């Protein structure tokens, strides 16, 4: 849900800039234990609202996991590097699911974004950092309904400055 | 824009889910809204197809 | 297309065992210069047809590669290691797409094949090897029609025996 | 509930960097001596913007 | 050269508490077009002075590549994920290699570092993020002479805040 | 040690054809449970023997895995591809070590091996299969003594023939 | 400067997982039948805290 | 510890690596100095056996 990031340091927004059309993005997130989740998502803007279409396909989970054992714990926050190829943008992470009793599982995400708009009309931004705080806020139920907030920041390395003036 | 005053606040979506996990089929929708320049979200997600799910919700999370 | 091997060497057949009820299979291949390619398949026997229902997320080509320039040139065999896994099977292979200037564009599949029959119904495989011939036999129409032949033999490594009993 | 000789159908939708696109087949091959051969027509988005060759395994 | 990181938000700091003893480290990275660079470390103190032996298998990198070519430009910052297994920590990370004239060539770290004091002398840290900012300051020759520069941070996500008091 | 193998059908031989000089070879071996192995050896003829050396540096074994708690079972047969890239021979092979529990434990090898003669002194081999059945005949001692068995051979995907004239 | 039989010697040093370890080995074979055998012993190192099959592919 | 003033402000160290990158062996020997504390370091690398790399010195800036 890429439209929801705060910017920082004058990082040109590649999401907010290609309303109205909208964008896509695909991703492949393997898992160190062996599962993969690919998906494909559509994003659109419908008078005020946007619309978000998502198709699934995960395998490999194996039965003794966390995922399939339904025994996942929390998201740690992570955080993606997001840079220019082929005219659209990559982007990759390393996510790590806080498991009950304190083991990490780890993931590692690949997704390409595509505007809808050409790259032509766009503001490339450069080699960046997208932070992500996912928290899993309610269980309502289940099984069945869910609650989840997120918080994302782009921005460059701060803590670690460069003593040549790059980013 | 002039300042903060001219920018949407908040801004609602909504989401239709739709897959396969290891054999097992889905299918979710979900609504939300989030302030665009403060970068934070929250949404509801339901499962309408295919639940309880079988499998851990979280592998879902950045894909809804 | 699971159905169509022969098994020497008494290795019993997952697939063929699987009908009437059918079974399906759950893959994602990487390749080597970043590309995802996952799919989804069921197969059904209605009446005297075997039906397959599939579908394929792919993400991650890079734009300039064999692939989505579409200059690949064809597949070499290849050999499957098939084992039953979680009480079903899982098999891996990797694929080598011989492509222009001498290139070898490589990927790894990773595959569950899940039979609908329970697994008290059959009698799974020990380890063992499926080779795969696949082959276009013609471009009919560009982008639009292709005609595509495969030949499959699972056996063990009989080229290079034990002695110590093993198959 | 196998023969020989046995013909088959296939179906397939798909993404691939963004591009939808839906084919058949039909085909026909002989289950026990391992051999088979089929026809993939591309009824929705083509012609396929990729090479075929990443669909082989999925038909 | 891990002795060298600034600490915050009361991150325990686990190279500096394996003194005298010291440490050692181990890392295989993966690079997206093939190349592997495997390396074990000593750390140890002499004196007043630290001392490093290192030993390196680096294989697989294509003869047209930035690397071989010696083409590879500059590092970007990268951020490191940190926490524990097995009584002892693990490190992953995403690098990129800024080439000449744009494209990034990635890569990804995978580490132990594994102290020289018994796991119950140590205070172990949480999961959490160290910034490495590196910087090939002079190329004194070739080919012969470099000067390398780094800044490190050990820090929590602070952009992208809990809210329910997670790290 | 790849002087021992048995090649059919006319394939060349890139490591017989090697001597008196020799030939090198450099491998990672990628565990799915997270451990790597990399190795850099040398092959030499000194008089009537041929001459090893073997460096090997290993890591991100799993503390609780089958390799790290000494409670491996045994490798099955594995089929590498063996195919020329960069004017040398790259090799890669699934490898997959049968565990208690009915587990398999796979890896991955990438292999490149480089003839100390020039490419142009060399026949070099079209893309093949090299079978390998790799046997420890007995555990002498403990942790100290090994006796193991290999047989090899290069060959084409016989079972499988192609309809095109393909090998 | 091959023949139907040959001898082989080896030398391995490495380190897994922190475990510093040494080997030597001395082996046999039929290059052109393609089979050999070997023994290897842990001259430094031993026993071996990890199992020797990932060492295989490296005699 | 108190406060900064009783703390190590700088520490020295030295290198030496060794290696074979696709085929190609090296030696290096490096010396530098680093403030513990504010995380900041730097050092020089020598290239002693194998020089001048034939690939990128970028691969071994993790390793030094
Ligand atoms: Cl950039
Ligand atoms: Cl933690």
């Amino acid at each position: 849900s890429k439209t929801f990031i705060k910017y920082v340091s004058g990082i040109p927004d590649y999401f907010k800039q290609s309303f109205p059309e909208g964008f896509t993005w695909e991703r492949t997130t393997t898992y160190e234990d062996g599962g993969f989740l690919t998906a494909h998502q559509d994003t659109s803007l419908d008078g005020d609202c946007l619309v978000y279409k998502v198709k699934i396909l995960g395998n490999n989970f194996p039965a003794d996991g966390p995922v399939m054992q339904n025994k996942a714990g929390r998201w740690e926050p992570s955080t993606e590097i997001v840079y220019e190829v082929d005219g659209v943008l990559r982007g990759q992470s390393l996510m790590a699911l806080k498991c009950p009793g304190g083991r990490h599982l780890t993931c590692h995400l690949h997704t390409t974004y595509r505007s809808k708009k050409p790259a032509s009309a766009l503001k490339m931004p450069g080699f960046h950092f997208e932070d992500h705080r996912i928290e899993i806020m309610e269980e309502v139920e289940k099984g069945k309904c869910y609650k989840q907030y997120e918080a994302a920041v782009g921005r460059y390395c701060d803590a670690a400055p460069s003593k040549l003036g790059h980013n | 824009h002039g300042s903060a005053s001219f920018l949407k606040k908040t801004m609602p979506f909504k989401t239709t889910i739709e897959g396969t996990v290891n054999g097992h089929y889905f299918k979710c929708t979900g609504k939300g809204e989030g302030n665009p320049f403060e970068g934070t979200q929250e949404m509801k997600i339901e499962v309408i197809e295919g639940g309880p799910l079988p499998f851990a919700f979280h592998i879902l999370s950045t894909s809804c």
